[PDB]
RNA sequence: UUUUUUUU
RNA sequence: UUUUUU
RNA sequence: UUUUUUUUUUU
């Protein structure tokens, strides 16, 4: 469930699925009371950042 | 919350919804029509062409 | 003698099994086939295209959720599709004349025969994630390898009985990579049994 | 029709002559001209007016990042058009606030445009829109299959006489070159020698399949990707244009109904333009 | 004695830095994406 | 020899090579030439992707010549 | 090294020697697959096509092919599954106990909780085919939100929307509560299929069947015929194995012609 | 539908 | 060199 | 018995 949410947030910001871009929403935050859950959520964030931003694109050494 | 259960035939698999993707709706429609056939589906044919 | 209407009892275990003189009776069984081959070839092209187009928007996990495909199964579709197309565009060799072991040749015949009788599957039918269920998977499933016992014996009493001794994890050696270079590959040997970390 | 197949009935015309596949147009450079490509880009840029513009980023200019340069040879960005769109100058919309606001908007839009392609690379059709076309593509092709099956007997019977005119003529030359004469041969064996049961059955099977192989669109070796490549790309050009002129070409004088139909008919023009053989 | 780690492992983590969570920032599209976890109606 | 291998792993300081470092004068210029050639080769392949052609003939005998990267 | 076998060299199929028997000479006969039970999920063609027009009219399906590629979509399984569903849920149907006892019974019959896909049988928000009409289970709904909502809803949704049929039946579920109900007309229809009982009926089609001694004998051959577990494994090199088949291509036909050559010639000169 | 069944 | 054949 | 991998319980 965690990965679904995180992955969804990014798309909204960029407005991929929109012929006519209408930038209105520019602030998305997540709040969790549970410490355990919070930690987990963080992990998801990391994965989201990968394969999206060119500055965090990993590549195996043998193929690099 | 349960009582005397009466046998009733249901088809949960073939249940259109407002969240299913367009491809899923199409795929389920053709599959459902094949099982409901009572002339071709419920028959055994030895040869491939209608000899 | 006893009441237990469930599907996980001793007699109900391994339902529809020959217990008696019927074991020697010949019986036909369905032929298994991988899921990545039963799907419509048409859809495979489509799936591959998406993957190769935008890996970010179309991730390995998100792409398989719409069509109902596992993370491992969807990976093979792109890999097997890629090689088939590479030999055609480059005018190297035809897929039919391609060299491959006999294990794959028989598999191809089953795939063609599967569709000729029933037909190709327009959408996969499998769960992305597993589920803890009572099933018979080999002879090593219904056995306890920790205590090495088949029959558990316990004292009958209403009062709280003392708990059993919990097992400990097995410590084994592993290897990791620290520095990788084209002309040299350095690795580190980890020893969990060492008290001093340093 | 070809002179060889001059005996074909009226009922068997559409089989050997597959129709031109509805609205299947391609965007690859293998079937495009200089004139066509220019026209399509022009038609898009004509929406607004401008005379003065500035250079673009995606053009050498001491390249240092692997973002604004040539992408890897993927099978989605090989067709010619966007190399002729990215390096295009930043056109204007047309003292004091009349100029300061116009410059500010353009400058601001420039930065966003640059990063448009940096993170994402697919901003065309939606998930459902992509699937929509797919459904229809299968449906249209399924019909052809059905037809063939029905007409199995007709097709096969027709091809029987086709092979007779070829096997008889081909076998006549072979015997003349190999043999000496057929005047002293028994009349009974004369017919069998010219039309043997081996070549007649083999040629008929090969010729029967000849008629087949229609609807070459869903071809494994790069036959499906062609439609997708030409479909998705349509939306990308429109989006690009809008990006350049977001809040500098319209004062929000239209509702959703007018905007929805504005981009409807637009596509029509483009399809006709590109899909033309004059 | 071979069940849990000794004091050496705990000390090393203090220096390595392993002992506001995440922020996804995109210049131009999205301001920030903070995943700070705390009470809402505190 | 042991010191050299350990130096690359970062366990110990990298020892100097044979004849020292100050004498390494011609190698510095030679290394730059090799690095420059690699960068120039990159520029060559850039144009290829725009008009990639699996099959390319030549004006000799219409011979087929396949192209593949690695 | 280990060369030739030192032992009985008994056959894989498990047959005896002697005259008027399949096997004549002592040997292993590893290549003989005819004696081994194998399925036939393919198709076989004819040796001659009388039809003038070349057409694939000689293709025929195999008896074992129908069961080799089944499909869990046939109509005559749902009817049987529905009947078994009622007989499987009888322990909780006639359990006139409290919620604690009923809940435990349903848990064993169908494992379902948090993070697991349950069939939804027995939950308050689910429609079931009860023998007689009964009111919904409105006991779990809050009392504070319903009371405050009954006034703002208005007469439209207080006596004609849900209350018009909330007391039409004499029977009820979890007692009676005329004060607490659901003013909104949300239909809690639809259900879910089970994963345990459904998988058993589907697999039932794979086990269906269509001076003499008093007690029938049990030849050894019978055991090894179907079962492949008790069969000795191969030991010969693959190369030799493959070469044996090639040898037989031209050898076998010669043996057939050699036998008929003597018989046919004898009758043409004496008979 | 590929010199497929088919075998130095 | 023949026969069969989505 | 893995095209672009030197990785892969390949089967």
């Amino acid at each position: 469930a965690a990965e679904i949410l995180v992955e969804s947030a990014v798309e909204q910001l960029l407005q991929v699925d929109a012929v006519d871009p209408n930038y209105t929403l520019r602030k998305i935050t997540f709040v969790d009371r549970d410490a355990t859950n919070a930690a987990l959520l963080a992990e998801a964030a990391q994965a989201a950042k990968r394969a999206w931003l060119p500055e965090h694109q990993v590549v195996p050494a043998p193929v690099y | 919350a349960i009582d005397e259960v009466i046998p009733e035939e249901i088809r949960p698999e073939f249940t259109p919804y407002t969240w299913k993707s367009p491809l899923q709706k199409w795929a389920e429609e053709l599959k459902r029509k094949r099982l409901t056939s009572h002339n071709v589906y419920e028959t055994e044919v030895f040869l491939h062409p209608p000899a | 003698q006893n009441r237990f209407p469930v599907l996980n009892t001793a007699e109900n275990f391994r339902y529809w099994k020959d217990r008696g003189l019927d074991r020697l009776l010949p019986r036909v069984f369905p032929l298994k086939l991988p899921a990545h081959r039963r799907v419509d070839p048409l859809l495979r092209e489509y799936i591959f295209f998406l993957h190769s187009m935008d890996p970010a928007r179309f991730s390995i996990r998100k792409l398989g959720e719409r069509y109902g495909l596992k993370e491992r199964t969807v990976e093979l579709i792109c890999r097997e599709f890629s090689v088939a197309e590479f030999l055609r565009r480059t005018e190297l060799a035809t897929p039919y004349t391609r060299r491959v072991s006999r294990e794959k040749a028989v598999l191809r015949m089953k795939e063609a025969l599967f569709s000729l009788k029933l037909g190709y599957d327009q959408l996969g039918d499998e769960d992305l994630d597993e589920q803890e269920e009572h099933e018979f998977r080999g002879f090593r499933s219904t056995q306890d390898w920790i205590q090495r016992q088949n029959i558990e014996v316990e004292m009958m009493s209403a009062f709280p009985l003392p708990a059993k001794r919990n097992p400990l994890p097995k410590r084994v050696d592993v290897d990791v990579t620290v520095h990788n270079t084209p002309k040299l590959k350095v690795m580190n040997w980890i020893d969990p049994n060492d008290k001093v970390v340093f | 029709l070809p002179p060889q197949w001059w005996d074909c009935p009226e009922a068997l015309v559409e089989f050997l002559l597959p129709p031109p596949v509805e609205n299947f147009f391609s965007v690859d450079g293998a079937d495009l001209d200089r004139g066509r490509v220019e026209a399509v880009i022009r038609r898009v840029y004509t929406h607004s007016k401008a005379d003065l513009a500035a250079p673009a980023e995606p053009s050498a200019w001491s390249s240092d990042t692997a973002s604004a340069t040539g992408d890897a040879p993927a099978p989605w960005l090989q067709y010619p058009e966007p190399n002729a769109l990215w390096p295009n100058p930043l056109l204007h919309n047309h003292e004091a606030d009349a100029a300061a606001l116009e410059a500010k908007q353009l400058r601001m839009n420039k930065h966003r445009l640059e990063h448009l392609w940096k993170f994402a690379r697919s901003y065309g059709m939606s998930w459902d829109a992509l699937d929509e076309v797919y459904i229809r593509f299968v449906q249209l092709k399924r019909s052809r299959e059905a037809q063939w099956e029905a007409k199995r007997g007709e097709i096969l019977q027709y091809a029987a006489v086709v092979a007779a005119r070829e096997v008889r003529e081909k076998r006549k030359k072979e015997i003349e070159e190999a043999g000496m004469d057929l005047a002293s041969v028994q009349p009974e064996h004369r017919e069998q020698m010219l039309l043997p049961r081996s070549l007649y059955r083999k040629q008929t099977r090969r010729l029967f399949f000849e008629w087949r192989r229609s609807y070459l669109a869903p071809w494994r070796p790069g036959g499906l990707q062609k439609l997708m490549k030409a479909v998705v790309t349509m939306r990308m050009l429109q989006r690009e244009t809008r990006e350049r002129f977001l809040f500098l070409d319209e004062e929000r004088s239209k509702r959703r109904e007018e905007r929805e139909e504005e981009q409807a008919r637009l596509e029509e023009e483009l399809v006709t333009l590109l899909q033309r053989q004059a | 004695d071979t069940a849990t780690a000794g004091e050496a492992a705990r000390a090393l983590e203090r220096e390595l830095g392993l002992s506001l969570l995440q922020q996804i920032e995109l210049p131009g599209f999205g301001e920030i994406n903070v995943v700070h976890g705390d009470l809402l109606s505190g | 020899k042991m010191g050299g291998l350990l130096g690359n792993a970062g366990l110990v300081p990298l020892p100097p090579p044979m004849f020292g470092w100050r004498t390494k004068a011609r190698y510095t210029l030679l290394e730059s030439v090799m690095q420059k050639q690699e960068k120039l080769r990159e520029n060559q392949l850039r144009e290829y992707f725009k008009t990639a052609e699996p099959v390319v003939y030549r004006q000799v005998s219409e011979d087929r010549d396949d192209v593949e990267q690695e | 090294p280990r060369g030739s076998h030192r032992g009985g060299v008994f056959p894989v199929s498990g047959l005896t020697w002697g005259m008027n028997r399949p096997y004549l000479k002592r040997g292993l006969y590893q290549h003989r697959r005819d004696h081994i039970f194998t399925p036939r999920w393919g198709t076989r063609t004819a040796n001659f096509n009388p039809s003038a027009l070349p057409d694939g009219s000689t293709r025929r399906w195999e008896n074992d092919a129908f069961k080799a590629w089944p499909l869990y979509g046939l109509p005559h399984h749902v009817k049987l599954y529905a009947v078994n569903e009622a007989r499987y849920l009888v322990p909780a149907a006639r359990c006139t106990a409290g919620p604690e006892i009923t809940q435990y019974i349903l848990n064993q019959l169908d494992p379902g909780g948090a993070g697991r896909n349950c069939s939804g049988i027995g939950r308050p928000d689910v429609r079931l085919p009860l023998a007689k009409p009964a009111a919904p289970s409105t006991t779990h709904l809050p009392r504070h939100l319903v009371q405050i909502a009954r006034h703002v809803m208005g007469e439209a949704g207080e006596k004609v929307r849900r209350k018009a049929l909330s007391f039409a039946s004499t029977l009820s579920d979890q007692g009676f509560s005329p004060d607490v109900f659901d003013p909104f007309g949300t239909p809690l229809s639809e259900r879910s299929r089970i994963k345990r009982l459904y998988n058993l009926v589907c697999e039932a089609d794979s086990w269906r069947v269509k001076k003499a001694a008093l007690v029938r004998d049990l030849p050894l051959a019978e055991i090894l015929y179907s079962r492949h577990t008790h069969r000795l494994q191969s030991r010969r090199h693959p190369f030799w194995i493959d070469m044996g088949y090639k040898k037989r291509i031209v050898r076998i036909p010669y043996l057939y012609r050699r036998r008929v050559a003597k018989e046919e010639a004898q009758e043409r000169e004496f008979g």
